[PDB]
């Protein structure tokens, strides 16, 4: 309504990273399902394979 | 008729992995080892091979 003039600002409420650099956070999850009371069970992932 | 036994079983296994250690210096040190039955033995240790 009253269309004025602001102060600048860095504070961007949510900027996009196509704009700037941007931290991000999204650690890969494995899962070992045990469906059974008894489970075959497999040695952790070797991720060096 | 010629008959003939089965053969014996050949079976070929291969197998592998990959680790990811870490390792560090160590200056050289010496001692003197006794044993049972009258061993003496001079040792140098090598802390960083």
């Amino acid at each position: 309504t009253a269309a004025v003039t602001t102060a600048w600002s860095e504070q961007f409420p949510n900027i996009s990273a196509s704009s700037t650099s941007r931290d991000i956070n999204n650690p890969v999850i494995v899962d070992y399902s045990l469906p059974y009371f008894e489970n075959n069970v497999p040695k952790d992932v070797g991720i060096y394979d | 008729f010629s008959g003939a036994p089965q053969p014996n079983q050949h079976h070929t296994l291969v197998y592998g992995k990959s680790y990811h250690f870490t390792i560090t210096n160590g200056l050289p040190e010496f001692r003197h080892l006794a044993t049972t039955n009258s061993g003496y033995y001079a040792q140098q240790r090598f802390k960083h091979i």
